[PDB]
């Protein structure tokens, strides 16, 4: 897991491709279909958005959270 | 894990380098120890208390457990050597590690295929051996006194043989049958007739080649100018055994018509022979009288049932060739005899040629009372001509101290003019192992050897190639005025072996590990 | 048998740098063609961009490594020429690094790998040309489908039955004959917001970039002009060091006006002596470019001025107007300066741009700035880079005359063909001539695979259509397998096979002759 | 063949098919042993048609095999 | 300036040949340093078959012979 | 290329005479002198003497290639 | 100028001998003469 440090094709950065990258972005799909996941639909619920200062806020809608949540991925 | 059991193969680039720098590992032992100022080793076991120091190459190599399978060759090597003469034996490793050091340089930096390389051999130990010929002296000297000697040993021979009933003529046929080639001793130069039906004194020696089959039905019994053709095929019934096969034809008359077919296959071979300007032709096997009535037409008398060692020493009598096909008209080696006749001894009827070209044999008639002075002679004789021989190949000496050594060198850089592209550093370094014989032989004496070796290849190249490497003054001086002599036998046997033990190990692409007894 | 060792290893080190060239080649095979596969690339700044572009995948991968870095200059110099296909010749390097592979593994050299490149490359083009359908630029139909084939790939497509005659009577009134390569650097696309795509004029003699002067006493036009390109600024004495302005006086006052009026009228003295209508001054921010009193004092002199010029046109301007750059006023004359029939200032919408006619000039040449107007800022953007592309495609048939059927129907063809004439060749070549047609089949092949299509079965159907055929067939996603490219309206120039071919055998011969590499300060 | 003999194995093969294409067909082969020149038909080396045959037919059947088998079970020892 | 020699590698290999007739008259030591600078001569020819990819040892041998 | 090499350095500076007396062909002299060091190399480690006599058989062959 | 190679080394092999068999005699040197030292095995 994790593909890193390429021994040969000398690049300025790193370089992955194949299942590797496929897997990855199913990964990065699901948890964020898993933060809207108990929120569709009237019968959702609300949660909580954390931030780094360690305040919070409490809202149902789903845009809301979307627009606050940290994701760093190329698909996410 | 292929093979298994202690066996295996070497990598190509390890077994190359098994090879090579382990053969001259093995080398290396006997290397210093070459010569009479040669070093000493030291052999020690486990219990180290029982050790010793020798310096005997054929101690030194079987002693020391050997893990190097390419190892293992230069002992069988050292065996063979053995096999001829019980000295030499460390002359032929040391000769071989060198060839096989500049055989590395014969395939990184050359490009050099294997095979051409030991072809590359061939071609310069031939120069080789020729030139220790040339260069050939013996101690032969008094002839007339050597000559003398040769029938009395052949007299001490026949002791305890039933030869001994006369001893005088008996020594005069074996003493005649070995000066009188001037050239190999062989017995191959010598043929041995078994009749009966006379005594044993009444034997004589005829150089004529007698041979006990005839030729020809009505031919005539005596040829001149006679131009012999050497040639192996089945002119009579080829397919020896015909039981089995299916003929279809509509009748009788058309299965012989396929034989005259095969009849007119015959002038196809027979147009061949006719275009060679014969009027005699041998053959092994036997000639249906069609084809043969087709050769007293043209004139060609047939000798059958030759066998094969009849047919090479008829070459060699003849000069020809064993050739059995004919790969084009006129381009061959042919022999000639002046005056075929054909005689009658034992109430059989002989063959006796005369006037071969270029002619040195003899044939020796033995005339018994019964196969058992027929057999027991024939078998004593060749035990006498082998002592008379012994006499002619050793005791016949060359230019020793570094001399011969760098005279075949000459001899070697003269194959390595003329020679084609791919041999020219195969040939080359063949006279770089030459010269390190007398380097290394300087090198135990404790002199300086690129300046002895240098001075004596420049010497030798430029007149006085008597010259050679004096160890005692650490100069270079005339062997002749010196009397350092080395035997010529001794020369051809490391040569020999030099090229026998480089042909299994050049062609070496791979070392495959022999199983531990 | 036994052969050289080579016990140093210099071939090793550039069969890892082949390899390691090979890999950029892998990560650009998905990207070839419309239906490629996109390539994700982060910037060091934090940048997140993302296109399925050879050339800007390439520009913006920042390689290290240096045998990698000429796939970066062939795609240059594909764009240069051609304009298009600099994804393909990148596949196809790699492929001659692949087949070189293979060579080595036989002890052959690379010289004469290089070598035998060359007569294959020569080859392959001479074959190309006798397959080409030879056209004349004086057809004005054929152009017109070229280019409007190459503007169907963009968002723009009912519109551009007005864009496909513009960049086809741009180039034919700068083509002339046999003028082989023709700059499209002399061809101005100027993006300007507001209007329509309907909305377009050519005004084959110049268009600038700049409005006009807003301040008092701008003319906005002149008639019977004449125009220099100024790269000074006039403007009252500002040294680069510390200065200021006290005026504690009535004195000091007209002290500073007297000495600025005149400094600006003796600049404005010359400039009518030497009869110039039209000046044209270079935009500079840090200083004051033209006074507002030196522009009441050229109004005065009836002398048209547009300042705030900016600098990436002055050496456009100095070119296609056959002027020449003025640095000092001193030499600042009337021989540097042009012929203007007209200037004037038309607004379509709200842009106000200048445009002038009639340079009547012989060592200036019909050099044409055309003028793209849109609503939205992504339509004038997607419309000058389409239109590029257009210009690339008619660029291709000036220098080099005649057109292919594209997806891949040549590179099946010329593959065929190398394979039977290898039988008239003799020793190392002659593989070499075999290695190189399965070379030429990597473009058709990726062609199918990045369109979903079979790969090994789309690559027999080429084979077997262009036995009877000749150029008939190709690859095309529209038909999604292997149908007629000249019935689907899909046309390749030749010049872009040509100059793959040529870049190609060119790349790989720079790659093989290192032998090495070391560290140079 | 070529390489155990000595000559280049790309230049002796393309060199035997254009002798037996541009000039015509025969059959002119590499030098295993040591000869003049080349057309080992002038030298009467033959092999046996149903001895050749033989062998491409054991070569194809195990070339089939080997690629009928994707699967390697090898068992330990106990 | 403009009087020239005969090139490709034969001027080359005659000074190689003229030091081996050098090397042939010469002093005991100073053999092996006279011969050894003929062998630098015949590795020029060596170089220039190299970096034109064909091969050397059979070209300089058979040049060498000639 | 920097060179670390003292020895190096000298190549360099015996380089710069071919470029002020003619100024062409220099890399044939590089070349050229390396092989010399080649040859020169396997003329020591196969005596180890001082080279100083090796340099006479170089100014001997030399005149002969001349 | 020109010698001979000496590509293998077998001082090594006899400097050590010599040195390992002087160590014995400098040993049984210093018991010479009835005045010499004892040794003590």
């Amino acid at each position: 897991f994790n593909n890193s440090r390429s021994d040969t094709l000398f690049l300025g950065g790193e370089k992955i491709s194949g299942d590797d990258i496929r897997n990855q972005n199913v990964l990065a799909t699901m948890a964020v279909a898993n933060v809207v996941k108990s929120s569709l639909g009237p019968v959702g619920l609300d949660k909580m958005l954390v931030d780094d200062i360690g305040d919070f806020t409490v809202t149902n809608d789903g845009a809301t959270i979307l627009s606050l949540l940290d994701v760093q991925h190329p698909a996410g | 894990q292929i093979f298994g059991d202690q066996v295996t193969e070497e990598r190509a680039e390890n077994a190359r380098l098994s090879a090579f720098v382990g053969a001259i590992a093995v080398g290396d032992l006997v290397k210093s120890t070459l010569g009479p100022k040669g070093m000493d080793k030291l052999l020690q076991s486990a219990s180290s208390n029982t050790c010793m120091v020798t310096n005997d190459g054929a101690t030194i190599l079987k002693s020391i457990p050997l893990d190097n399978p390419a190892a293992k060759v230069l002992v069988n090597i050292s065996k063979v050597q053995d096999d001829e003469v019980g000295d030499g034996t460390t002359s032929v490793t040391v000769l071989s590690a060198e060839l096989l050091r500049e055989a590395e340089k014969l395939i990184d930096q050359s490009k050099i295929h294997p095979q051409t390389i030991i072809e590359g051999y061939r071609l310069a130990s031939a120069a080789a051996l020729d030139a220790l010929t040339k260069a050939a002296v013996d101690n032969s000297h008094d002839k007339t006194m050597f000559r003398e000697d040769l029938i009395h040993i052949a007299k001490t021979t026949l002791s305890s043989k039933i030869l001994s009933q006369d001893k005088d003529h008996f020594a005069e046929l074996a003493t005649n049958a070995i000066l009188r080639l001037k050239g190999s001793t062989n017995l191959e130069h010598i043929q041995i007739i078994k009749i009966l039906g006379g005594k044993l004194s009444d034997s004589f020696l005829d150089e004529g080649f007698i041979l006990a089959k005839k030729f020809g039905n009505n031919q005539p019994k005596r040829i001149e100018n006679a131009k012999i053709l050497i040639a192996n095929t089945t002119l009579d019934t080829d397919k020896v055994k015909i039981f089995g096969t299916k003929f279809k034809v509509d009748s009788t008359a058309k299965l012989a018509q396929l034989e005259k077919a095969e009849r007119e296959k015959m002038k196809n071979k027979i147009a061949k022979i006719s275009k060679f300007g014969i009027n005699t032709f041998i053959n092994r096997q036997l000639i249906y009288d069609y084809p043969e009535q087709l050769f007293t037409d043209l004139g060609i008398n047939s000798i059958e049932h030759a066998d094969f060692e009849g047919v090479e020493r008829l070459a060699l009598v003849t000069g020809g060739e064993v050739v059995s096909t004919f790969d084009e008209p006129s381009k061959c080696k042919l022999g000639e005899c002046d005056v075929i006749e054909e005689i009658m001894l034992g109430e059989q009827p002989f063959l006796k040629f005369s006037g071969c070209k270029a002619g040195e044999a003899c044939t020796i008639v033995l005339r018994g009372a019964t196969d058992q002075t027929l057999d027991e002679a024939e078998r004593s004789l060749h035990d006498a001509l082998s002592v008379l021989s012994q006499t002619t190949k050793e005791t016949r000496t060359v230019l020793g101290g570094g001399c011969a050594e760098m005279v075949m060198s000459k001899a070697v850089d003269t194959e390595a003019q003329n020679i084609d592209g791919k041999k020219s550093l195969a040939v080359e370094a063949f006279a770089r192992a030459l010269r390190q014989l007398p380097t290394i032989l300087a090198d135990n004496a404790g002199f300086d050897s690129s300046e002895l070796v240098s001075k004596l290849r420049s010497s030798i190249y430029n007149g006085i190639s008597t010259s050679g490497l004096d160890l005692n003054n650490g100069t270079i001086a005339d062997m002749r005025q010196l009397g350092i002599v080395e035997s010529y036998k001794l020369k051809r046997a490391v040569v020999s072996s030099a090229s026998e033990a480089a042909e299994v190990l050049l062609r070496v692409d791979n070392i495959i590990r022999a199983r531990p007894r | 048998n036994a052969t050289f060792k080579n016990k140093e290893k210099p071939q090793e080190v550039r069969k890892a740098n082949i390899i390691a060239a090979r890999s950029v080649a892998d990560a650009i095979r998905t990207s070839l063609g419309p239906k490629g596969m996109d390539k994700m690339i982060k910037t060091s700044r934090g940048e997140i961009i993302i296109s399925n572009d050879g050339h800007t995948i390439l520009k913006q991968m920042a390689i290290l490594h240096p045998v990698a870095r000429m796939l970066v200059e062939v795609s240059a110099a594909q764009d240069s020429e051609a304009g298009d296909g600099t994804t393909s010749v990148v596949i196809l390097t790699g492929a001659l690094l692949g087949a070189a592979e293979r060579l080595l593994n036989k002890g052959i050299h690379p010289t004469i790998i290089a070598d035998s490149f060359q007569s294959a490359a020569k080859r392959s083009v001479d074959i190309l040309l006798e397959m080409c359908h030879k056209v004349s630029l004086s057809d004005r139909e054929q152009l017109v489908r070229a280019a409007s084939t190459s503007l169907s790939s963009k968002i723009v497509s009912q519109y551009s039955s007005f864009l496909a005659p513009l960049a086809v009577d741009s180039v034919l009134k700068i083509s002339d004959e046999n003028s082989k390569n023709v700059d499209l650097n002399d061809i101005r696309l100027v993006k300007k917001v507001g209007g329509t795509i309907d909305d377009t004029e050519m005004i084959d003699g110049v268009v600038l970039t700049q409005t006009a002067i807003k301040s008092a006493g701008g003319p906005t036009r002149k008639e019977k002009a004449k125009i220099g390109l100024i790269q000074f600024q006039i403007s009252p004495p500002k040294p680069d060091t510390e200065n200021n302005i006290i005026v504690n006086d009535y004195r000091q006052m007209d002290k500073i006006l007297k000495e600025e009026r005149a400094y600006l009228l003796n600049i404005c003295k010359k400039i009518k002596k030497a009869k110039c209508n039209v000046l044209l001054i270079q935009k500079s921010i840090l200083r004051d470019a033209v006074n507002d009193l030196a522009l009441h004092f050229l109004s005065k002199l009836n002398i048209m001025v547009v300042k705030d010029i900016e600098r990436e046109e002055i050496e456009f301007l100095s070119k296609g107007l056959g002027c020449k750059p003025i640095a000092d006023i001193e030499l600042f004359t009337e021989d540097r300066l042009g012929s203007a029939d007209l200037v004037e200032e038309i607004d379509s919408d709200g842009s106000k741009i200048v445009r002038v006619t009639g340079i009547r000039n012989n060592n200036a040449r019909p050099t044409v700035s055309v003028v793209i107007r849109g609503a939205n800022n992504m339509i004038i953007d997607e419309t000058e880079r389409s239109l590029h592309d257009a210009l690339c495609v008619i660029r291709c048939l000036v220098k080099e005359r005649g057109l292919i059927a594209g997806g891949g129907a040549p590179e099946i063809e010329i593959s065929r063909r190398l394979s039977k004439e290898a039988r008239s060749m003799e020793g190392v070549q002659a593989f070499i001539w075999q290695e190189f047609a399965s070379a030429l089949e990597v473009i058709p092949t990726t062609l199918a695979e990045n369109a979903g299509l079979n790969s090994i079965k789309v690559v027999t159907e080429l084979r077997s259509k262009h036995e009877n055929g000749e150029l008939n067939d190709g690859i095309s996603v529209r038909r999604s397998g292997t149908t007629n490219t000249y019935e689907e309206h899909i046309l390749q120039p030749v010049l872009v096979s040509t100059s793959a071919i040529t870049l190609a055998s060119e790349c790989v011969k720079s790659i093989l002759r290192i032998d090495d590499i070391a560290f140079s300060r | 063949l070529a390489e155990n003999s000595g000559l280049d194995p790309i230049g002796t093969l393309s060199t035997l098919k254009s002798k037996q294409l541009k000039e015509k067909i025969s059959n002119i082969g590499v030098d295993c042993l040591g000869y003049g020149s080349n057309d080992m038909k002038e030298l009467f080396v033959v092999d046996p048609f149903i001895g050749k045959k033989q062998q491409i037919l054991l070569a194809t059947q195990l070339c089939r095999m080997i690629l009928k088998i994707d699967n390697v079970i090898i068992s330990g020892k106990d």
